[PDB]
């Protein structure tokens, strides 16, 4: 029951730079939080015990402190090996170990929004009794997106899946993808069928869209 | 050298039940109390269940209870999770991880050792392989820039797709998605490689499709029309 | 009137030479058991028998001469005798006090302070600072004859100058410096003290409180919850219990808070289990737990509040000493210095010259509030 929030669930910053990591305890918590390190495909290496100390192997970048409730983690210059999610996590008793929800660092980049791109349904596919369109954002720099389907101008809701990729590795963007699922027989009605995307690194949003 | 070794992962149907595994290597199981922690693809972590055998003494979180059983037999050094009556929502990544006991240290450092965890994946899906489409750029989309082409691969299962282009002679400008669930049980990918207009016309691009678990392998050429 | 000074003097000299032996050496065997304080008292102890070998001469100057029967050099020299002691007392008792305030308000911080080697260093500069600052006549003596006469010995009525400058730099640095820093350091003691006091009922209220409601819970839940918050409060005292000079109560205390965070735990075990006999279990077990730790406690608490008492007529001590000669120095240096009880000043100012010589007993005092 002794819920943990983290404020920046998302953090931006440079090699070099300096990053605070923000979590508050629902009730008092003695200095019983620890920060976990978590890389991809890895279980969490543990950085901060007791709201202080580090574990011994973990660089001396990394610092962290309670006020209260609140607890932080300090990274006091970001290394290109410290872009991970990190976790808040309470434990005043082995039952009631609970984690925040986890904030993650990502390497800062300056702002582009994405091309855009539609690909429609091909008969190898909608011969089988289906369809789907499927629309691709690349090389977005910032990560937060908004990606509209619309069928005659008719706004779709519940009948469509997305999928971002980790920031590239030598570009540090992201893709994103979305697929707008339809059954033969919904792809057999209407004519236009257009991708809104909106981001914050545009004036307005652009579409691109397949007409039949 | 200390060590945490979970085994037993792998695909059960809905109801039905899998016994994980977590070996211990250094230290003894009855030297720590043990954990398991499950991490939903795409979710944060979620504590599961505890163990201490040397006080007789289990937990769960009430997500699992009456439904997960936990239990070690330190004869082998090794602990076990029963998981019985699994349902969709219990896919997720185990860990075993260490912490020990009260007073001092070993308390407050908290998960010091973590496992490499194991995948649990629980579907009524049977295995299948691809299908896969040419998600062909149309010639007149962002004419004269760089054209998107790639591959859908739809409807497979399990999880593990490999998907490379011109047979790994294509690395540059590839975007590879992660596979989406689908709510037919089964899941999709999409994967695309960014191209010069003009290359269009010549260097064929194929789409290399490779699924081990149903020994299937597609090669196909995406091309405008 | 004229014999004042020298009763005043007898009763230092009987009652500081026993009392300032003493002192020394019960100062020495604290500085045996590695307490820095026995190393500033003993500084203390020590300056205060080098003004009072020098006494004995006065006293008989003032009974049995009508001058300075010892020369000019006797003059100059229990001159500086009578500075270097003044100025060192000011000086370690000021060094107490604000060993004693980080002693309370950093606990775990400047730790490397707190040794008798660190307090050599420290009383080894002082008394090389103190010691400089009062050895000028020694290089010259012109100075000693624009300050003092050489028939009597005494200040000069006018002040040449450089004399009143003098004057105002000691009384300033001299005494109203480190008065300042005393008066700073006992209300940093007093808030920090306050503090963790305050804080300490915080935890032993929320501790309370949650028994009192397992006592009276029926369902699991609100037991699991008030274990959950007992034992947030039990490590947050245990913090509160760590300092870095692993003093033999506070290691008790640590294992107290050990045996009592493994009571609740045993009993949140239980209670998860959901055998209600958790009830009876942790209202036994915290309880006779509870049972002996307070009178140690109270013992703890005792202590903080002699802290307070020390830093407290440490300042008293300063204030009745010296107050009445930096306040006699500084108005007769007003005058010098600018434009009547003037010569009603000049038996006012002796007369609290002799008093400062009562540091001699105070500091044999100090003993009984350090332990
Ligand atoms: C307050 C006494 C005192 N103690 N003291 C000390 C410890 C150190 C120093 C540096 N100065 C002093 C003084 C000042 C001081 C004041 C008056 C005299 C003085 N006047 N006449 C005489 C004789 C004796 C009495 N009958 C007339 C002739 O003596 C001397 C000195």
């Amino acid at each position: 029951d002794i819920q943990m929030t983290q404020s920046p669930s998302s953090l931006s910053a440079s090699v070099g730079d300096r990053v605070t990591i923000t979590c508050r305890a629902s009730q008092s918590v003695s200095s019983a939080v620890a920060w976990y390190q978590q890389k991809p495909g890895k279980a969490p290496k543990l950085l901060i015990y007791s709201a202080s100390s580090l574990y011994s192997g973990v660089p001396s970048r990394f610092s962290g402190s309670r006020s209260g409730t609140d607890f932080t983690l300090t990274i006091s210059s970001l290394q290109p090996e410290d872009f991970a999610t990190y976790y808040c996590q309470q434990y005043l008793y082995y039952s009631l170990v609970t984690f925040g929800q986890g904030t993650k660092v990502e390497i800062k980049r300056t702002v582009a929004a994405p091309s855009v791109f539609i690909f429609p349904p091909s008969d190898s596919q909608l011969k089988s009794g289906t369809a789907s369109v499927v629309c691709l954002l690349n090389n977005f720099y910032p990560r937060e997106a908004k990606v509209q389907w619309k069928v005659d101008n008719a706004l779709q809701s519940g009948n469509s899946q997305e999928s971002v990729t980790e920031q590239d590795s030598k570009d540090s963007t992201y893709s994103l993808s979305s697929t707008l699922t339809l059954s033969k027989a919904d792809y057999e009605k209407h004519k236009v069928y257009a991708c809104e995307v909106t981001h914050q690194g545009l004036s307005s949003p652009v579409t691109k869209s397949f007409n039949r | 050298e200390v060590q945490l070794v979970e085994s037993g992962g792998g695909l059960v149907q809905p109801g039905g039940s899998l016994r994980l595994s977590c070996a211990a290597s250094g230290f003894n199981v009855v030297d720590f109390s043990l954990h398991w922690v499950r991490q939903a693809p795409g979710k944060g972590l979620e504590w599961v269940a505890y163990i201490s055998s040397s006080s007789g003494s289990t937990s769960y979180a009430d997500s699992v209870k009456g439904r997960f059983t936990i239990s070690a037999d330190t004869s082998k050094n090794t602990a076990y999770l029963q998981m019985n009556s699994l349902r969709a929502e219990d896919t997720a990544v185990y860990y075993c991880a260490r912490w020990g006991y009260w007073p001092g240290e070993p308390w407050w450092k908290a998960f010091d050792y973590w496992g490499q965890g194991t995948l649990v994946t629980v579907s009524s899906a049977s295995t299948k392989g691809p299908s896969v489409f040419p998600l062909a750029p149309s010639s007149k989309s962002t004419s004269g820039g760089t054209a998107a082409l790639g591959c859908l691969v739809k409807d497979y299962f399990p999880e593990p797709v490999t998907v490379s282009w011109n047979s790994g002679a294509l690395t540059s400008g590839v975007h590879t998605f992660p596979a989406v669930l689908q709510s037919s049980g089964l899941y999709s990918l999409s994967s695309v490689v960014t191209v010069p207009s003009s290359s269009l016309g010549t260097q064929t691009y194929i789409c290399n499709v490779n699924h081990k678990p149903s020994n299937t392998k597609v090669d196909k050429k995406v091309e405008p029309k | 009137d004229h014999l004042f000074p020298p009763s005043l003097y007898i009763f230092v000299i009987g009652v500081g030479l026993p009392t300032n032996c003493l002192a020394l050496w019960a100062a020495y065997r604290q500085v045996q058991q590695r307490n820095e304080l026995g190393v500033y008292l003993m500084n203390l102890s020590i300056a205060d028998l080098l003004y009072i070998c020098t006494l004995p001469l006065w006293v008989d100057y003032f009974l049995h001469h009508d001058n300075w029967i010892h020369g000019p050099g006797s003059c100059k020299l229990f001159g500086f005798i009578f500075y270097t002691n003044i100025y060192i007392s000011i000086a370690f008792l000021c060094c107490i006090s604000v060993d004693r305030y980080l002693a309370v308000a950093h606990p775990l911080r400047f730790a490397r302070l707190r040794r008798v080697k660190t307090a050599v260093a420290v009383s080894s500069v002082v008394w090389a600072t103190e010691l400089g600052a009062n050895s000028a006549p020694l290089f010259h003596d012109e100075l000693f004859r624009d300050r003092y006469n050489h028939t009597f010995c005494f200040e000069k009525f006018p002040m040449e100058g450089w004399v009143a400058w003098m004057n105002l730099y000691r009384v300033f640095v001299g005494f109203l410096f480190p008065w300042a820093l005393m008066l700073l350091s006992y209300r940093g003691i007093l808030r920090a003290v306050d503090k963790r006091k305050a804080d300490l009922e915080d935890n032993w209220e929320t501790l309370n409180d949650n028994l009192k409601v397992i006592e009276k819970a029926d369902n699991a839940a609100q037991v699991k919850d008030a274990l959950t918050k007992m034992r947030a409060a039990a490590l947050d005292a245990q913090k509160a219990t760590d300092k870095s000079p692993d003093s033999p109560e506070m290691k008790d205390f640590r294992h107290g808070f050990d045996i009592l965070v493994g009571q609740i735990d045993d009993a949140l075990k239980l209670a998860n289990e959901g055998k209600v006999k958790e009830a009876q279990a942790a209202a036994e077990q915290l309880k006779t737990t509870r049972n002996a730790y307070i009178q140690k406690y109270l013992e703890y608490l005792d202590g903080l509040e002699r802290i307070k008492r020390l830093a407290l007529s440490l300042i008293a001590i300063v204030l009745v000493c010296f107050a009445p000669y930096h306040v006699l120095l500084l108005s007769r240096s007003a005058i010098y210095l600018g434009r009547g009880f003037e010569e009603r000043v000049f038996s006012a100012y002796h007369s609290s010259l002799a008093f400062t010589s009562l540091n001699c007993v105070a500091d044999p005092i100090l003993y009984c509030l350090v332990n």
